[PDB]
RNA sequence: AAUAAAAUAUUACUUUGGAUAGUUUAGUUUCCUGGGCGAUGAAGAACGCAAUGAAUUGCGAUAAGUGAUAGGAACAAUAAAAUGUGAAUAUCCAAAAUUUGAAUGCUUGAAAGUAUACUAAGGUAUAUAUGAUAUUCAAUAUCCA
RNA sequence: CUGUUGCUUAUAGACGAUGGCAUCAGAAAUCGGUGUUGUAAGCCUCUCGGGUAUUGAAUG
RNA sequence: GGGAACGGGCUUGAUUGGAACGGCGGGGAAAGAAGACCCUGUUGAGCUUGACUCUAAUUUAUCAUGUGACACUCAUUUCGUUAAAUGUUAAAAAACAUUAAAAUGAAACAGGCGAUUGAAAGAGAUAGACGGGGAGUUUGGCUGG
RNA sequence: UGAAACUGUCCUUAGUGCAGAUCUUGGUGGUAGUAGCAAAUACUAAGAAGAGGAAAAAAACAUCUUAGAACUGAAGAGGAGAAAGGUUCCUAAACAACAUUACUUGGAUUAGGGUGAAUCGAUCCUAAAUUACAGAUGGAAAUCCUUAAGAAAAGGAUUGAAAGGGAAUAAGAUUAAUAGUUCUUAAUCAAGAGAAAUGGUAACAUAUCAUGAACUUUAAAAUGGAGUGUGAAAAUCUACGGAAGAGUUCUCUUUUCUUCUUAACAAAAGUAAAUUCCACUGAAAUGAAUCAAUCAGAGAAGUGGAAUUUAUUGGCUUUGUAAGAAAUUCAAUGAAUUGUGGUAUUUUUGCAGUCUUCAUAAAAAUUAAAGGGAAUCUUUUGCUCGUACUAAUAACCGCAACAGGUCUCCAAGAAGCAAAAUCUUUAGUUAAAUAGAAUAACGCAGGUAAGGGAAGUCGGCAACAUAGCUCUGUAAGUUAGCAAGAAAGAGUAGCUCUGGUGAUCGAAUCAGAACUUUAAAGGUUAGGGGAAUCCGACUGUUUAAUAAAAACAUAGCAUUCUGAUAAAUCUAAAAGGUUCAUUACAGAAUGUGAUUUCUGCCCAGUGCUCUG
RNA sequence: GAUUCACGCAGUGUUAACGUGCAAAUUACUUGUCAUAUUUGAGUAUAGGGGCGAAAGACUCAUCGAACUAUCUAGUAGCUGG
């Protein structure tokens, strides 16, 4: 909704921040196994349920 | 246009600008961004030109 | 089996009174010195329609006996009351329609309404439309009087029980035939949830003790003892007689 | 119409986020949380829910103060 | 014709959501917000609408001038002239009757 | 009667798939030593903090870390700056310790807020029950002028 | 020799198949014959007009 | 033909050229579902009823110590108020009524805020009655189904 | 082949040998390049960009611009909101996967950017309801009570609405995207700072004026619906006079089309409709008036006045704002214009009386006035949070870009009784699970048909048929209201005229008369009718997903209990709860089912009851 | 609580379409209904031998002649399969 509580909006912003991939420099670390973030979601694929 | 702390209100942001930059403020409009920061729209007095104030800060 | 509708009515969830637009509680004023030993005067400011009850209500305004200000009351209007009328409450009040007197001051044969069952309890009996109680006899030996209730039963009350002289207004309300199911639906607008009554024979055995089989019939006598448990006390309870009386 | 059609009017939340446990288990009309048992002072735990006990209990979080007291 | 939209975020035609569509410069029409119609003052006795007092919202009576919210008469703004005239006659005639009936008849 | 396109059969090579073999910073069980939380605010939850981070880890407006004590030359994916005038690293220590939560001035839905007193802001204190002491009272409850 | 292909091919046809022709080939308009409708537009008369006509019609 | 009594396979015959396109609804006792009809389980469940055994609610008796010889109130019950004059002495008028003059005004006292009920009734214990409102369970076997 | 562990013998030990369990987990075939990628009318030409229309027509080619042709048709496939979603919004780069072909496109990938309020909302108030301390109750968990139980709270505590109540902001411009929020100009509100008046007969009136405490009272906030009439505005239509631009034009058309506007807040030239009061006088020969009504010696009509309502001040024109904006043109920033009307329709907004209820259709915050008589213009500040986008034939809920479902606001022309069907304008769109060739069967959807006319079939199922309006006419039966649009019959077009219905020029409506034709409601829309029987009286409700009915409800009738400390009844208990803010014309429990007519005999049995 | 049309809604018939569907109940036409016993949003109240029911054993999140979920529980099985 347009109308929302202040703390609810900040939890919406955090979910936007966490919907990002692994940076390139992190993928070049030695002994690295983290290439894709599996905690990723999209608005039309999975509803975050909050 | 500044990025500030969400806990600071329009009166604290106004006083911080005059103290930090030595200008006169006539209007402050604030919005809270999704990432959490508070964007402040600080308008200066007509007798003060923000072109030199921004240059001293380093924007230009 | 299930729980009958009579059992579900006692929890009071959808069966609570629809008492949102009601004017208030209709009763006499609290008994004080000025009404035990003197008389007070009240002005009938207006006559209003209390939702959910058939009789009109009067907004009487007594001034004050002891402090400065007003005492806004809410009586059950007696038939013949009008706006701007002066009514009197007290022991020495005159025998006029609308006045509130102790029941012992009313002569035998007087017609009263809104009688108190216990002195100072602000009216119990004879409060529905067109209803009244009649003073039967007095008894000064024990300070008690006998009145005739609207159902015909006789009751013995203390002589200082208070009542209003006259008939409750709105008589003849039930003599008009409801014609439509819609009118009966509106009648319970400010009352409880009771109206559309499904017969027990039309239910299933789980729902009601009358819930029949292949033919809609009760199957067992419909006259029951008073000691029947709730959920089986359906029909006529402790019926002395039964049928079209002659 | 009890299947696909009746789901169209589902736009009112029964539960929102809880302040104490952080789960979307705060019943709005009941005014209590179905997961942590909010305003009730004690945290809601049951012996038949053995998995629910190992999902949120001591040691499942940061242990900010107790990680120092025990090692001391 | 030119069709309009609500400006505020009230999407329902409630009593406080009244609008008027008026024409503006260039031919386009804008949406106003119109006040609710209010009742006036009534005599405390006869319940008749009093003259000389405007029918405005309760908070708007403070903005009016002092003389614009009352009538220069006894019980002005709470009793009609008929309401008052009977009060004066009731006061004088009852006291006069008591003076002769009782009080050294 | 005839052909071997399809079909069928075996082997080699390749492919789809991930069995088998070799391996293990993970488990299971038994035993030994403790069993050291919280109004001096716990466990849990939320949010935030790295030069380039989304998770995770560590930490709390002094932020992937500060002091002190040990420790002695690294870190690295890339570039910086610092460094034997002390880099990493370790700790029952010191400082500091956001919002909540028993949550405790009042309110709390996803709520934004707000009162008083002490020391404009900032910081403290003010829930309920309860023990001891002090002080101000109430009830002719018992005497009592 | 046969098959493909072309004639947006027919006496054939779901697709294959079948039938015909393939440079003296084929296609096309145009004209004539043959039909349908009912008398066009500009100024009752022009007017048995005008329009259509193989698309699976017949000549040149 | 025989066979588990309606074969694609077995026996004897009829007969057979390999790969298939469009249809089609004869067959594959075609697919969907551990038959829902019937029966058997010493398998259930819903509903009914003087089926057996119980149980809530209701009801009756006894016990649970107020005084004086029916009367009282003092526990107890049900109420009403701003606990606002208790007890004993001394219908002409839809109006206003308050923050007192004056030299107490505006009377004293009670061991009861004002009534109602009352030693009876409520709740407890025990005992009898009633109680599909409800709980648990059962409802033989053989048998040309 | 594979590159780091392993084997033989004897004893000991076992989580020790698989073809099956509709076995478990994983992987993979035939079916099979098969069924399909067929609702939502629809695309075409040129150009651009790109690796991506080639070629013996490989007959089809995604995006953008232009031209053509079209669809939704203003109760929309338009412009915005509430909930829900949560960054899907905007831009650039880029196309591996995803949107049943492909994509240079995208709600998809990557990286950046974006949400500005004293005036809009939340915050504030209370509604149904909800929850505390103390108290009451319980073995316990906990339950009850919400002002009653209290040394608590002048009177009663917390929460409860982004649709209820509510202090105060508008126009224009601006951004790739936000804007009653930014900018320009102009306003408003709240909180701050710098012996006590007149006028009018009266109703009542005076840019603050002109004192007004405790206390009390009144009013407001703040109250259903139907139907009729009517004031004003806007839209549409139209009359007069033009200014500017555009369309058609060898056939005419002094022609068709487009623009000609203006806010909040205030002012007071001119001038309304309705209602209620005041003064004079006193009405019968009774008058006054409305569409309807309704009113009058507790005083009509008349004359003269006062007040209030009419989307801010004061309703409309007009004025300030303010033309300097904006609209439409012209020139290369600068110039031009921006009258007056209508006894027309619709929507909106008020008003006035009428009707209707066994229905009478919120409260509080907060504001004003009264009674009483105690006491003696300038300027400052305005905090917190929401604000992007979709709101649906692709952003929400159904596993999805699902033909399903989901609350509202605004609303053009034709035609018509109509917001119906049909077509169009402003806006949006031509993409929305791929197409090309061919034109078999059998299908799905839509039609027609000789002669006959239900012979088909369980059954007129399906289809046909009737159909608008005006006039004439209309039966039995009947609860006298109806049946009824009964049934049945005649008329209807085009063109040229005439007459009727008003005000001091105008309305579409009705009637009639000539003449002509293909003889006229019918493109779209648009009742088949009659004669009986059964059931239910009627309007209404029902087995979401095989039963819509004769079932349920219903009004009417009848029975039973109950004097309120009661009846019924929830609870383990309870100064506990419900009907009950109640009181027999009431509360509680039942059967039959409108009206009319009638409800016969039986008290043995089982119930129930007794004043025994 | 008259008769009808429209916006909407339903579900009488076709026992039409579809029936590995657009859809775990929809589509088309026909039909009915389309404001006072009307329709509808949000808030709120009622909870499993319970609720709610103009009564169909209907509805209580695709679950109802007793919801969903977890524990007792690897319930027992003279019966079927390996």
């Amino acid at each position: 909704t347009g109308h929302k509580g202040f703390s609810y909006k900040l939890k919406l912003g955090k979910k936007i921040h966490q919907n990002r991939g692994v940076p390139q420099w992190f993928r070049m670390k030695t002994g690295n196994t983290i290439n894709y973030n599996f905690k990723r979601r999209h608005w039309n694929r999975r509803k975050m349920g909050m | 246009v500044f990025l500030c702390e969400q806990k600071a209100n329009k009166t604290m942001i106004k006083k911080a600008v005059e103290k930090r930059y030595g200008v006169k403020v006539i209007k402050v409009n604030t919005l809270v961004r999704l990432d959490g920061l508070k964007k402040a729209f600080v308008r200066l007095a007509p007798d003060v030109e923000a072109m030199e104030v921004a240059t001293k800060i380093g924007l230009f | 089996g299930r729980r009958t509708l009579s059992q579900r009515k006692g929890r009071g969830s959808i069966f609570k009174s629809r008492s949102h637009h009601k004017l208030g509680v209709a009763q006499h004023r609290a008994i004080d010195f000025f009404e035990r030993h003197s008389t007070v005067r009240g002005l009938v400011k207006s006559i209003e329609h209390d939702p959910g009850r058939g009789a009109p209500l009067a907004r009487v305004v007594f001034r004050n006996p002891r402090q400065y200000g007003l005492d806004k009351e809410l009586f059950i209007c007696a038939e013949g009351l009008y706006s701007g009328q002066y009514i009197y409450c007290g022991s020495k009040a005159s025998l006029h329609i609308g006045n509130v007197l102790p029941i012992g001051q009313c002569p035998e044969g007087t017609v009263v309404c809104n009688v108190e069952s216990k002195p100072g309890d602000r009216g119990i009996i004879a409060r529905a439309s067109g209803n009244y109680a009649t003073v039967i006899s007095h008894n000064a030996d024990n300070e008690t009087t006998r009145i005739r209730l609207p159902s015909g039963a006789k009751k013995t009350l203390k002589s200082n029980c208070r009542a209003m002289v006259g008939i409750i207004a709105g008589g003849g309300r039930t003599e008009k035939p409801i014609l439509k199911a819609g009118v009966a639906y509106r009648m319970y607008k400010a009352k409880r949830t009771t109206w559309p009554r499904v017969r027990g024979v039309a239910m299933n055995p789980v729902d009601h003790p009358h819930g029949g089989g292949n033919h809609q019939h009760v199957g067992h006598p419909t006259t029951l003892k008073r000691s029947s448990p709730p959920g089986q006390k359906a029909g006529k309870v402790a019926a002395r007689r039964t049928g079209l009386i002659r | 119409t009890k299947g696909t059609s009746c789901r169209g009017t589902r736009h009112n939340k029964t539960h929102i986020l809880c302040k104490r446990c952080g789960k979307r288990s705060w019943h709005l009309q009941k005014q209590r949380c179905a997961s942590c048992g909010y305003p009730d002072a004690k945290m809601r735990q049951y012996a038949w829910g053995y998995k629910a006990l190992r999902r949120r209990t001591q040691g499942t979080g940061r242990m900010r103060h107790l990680k120092i007291a025990l090692k001391r | 014709a030119v069709r309009v939209t609500y400006v505020r975020k009230h999407s329902y035609n409630t009593k406080s959501n009244g609008i008027r569509i008026v024409k503006t410069a260039g031919g386009n029409m804008t949406v106003q917000h119109r006040q609710k119609i209010s009742n006036g003052v009534r005599c405390g006795d006869c319940g008749c609408v009093l003259a000389g007092i405007r029918h405005i919202r309760p908070h708007q009576y403070g903005w009016l001038g002092k003389s614009k919210r009352t009538v220069t008469r006894a019980y002005g703004g709470v009793k009609c002239h008929k309401c008052v005239q009977k009060k004066i006659l009731r006061a004088f005639l009852i006291n006069e009757h008591n003076l002769i009936k009782l009080a050294a008849a």
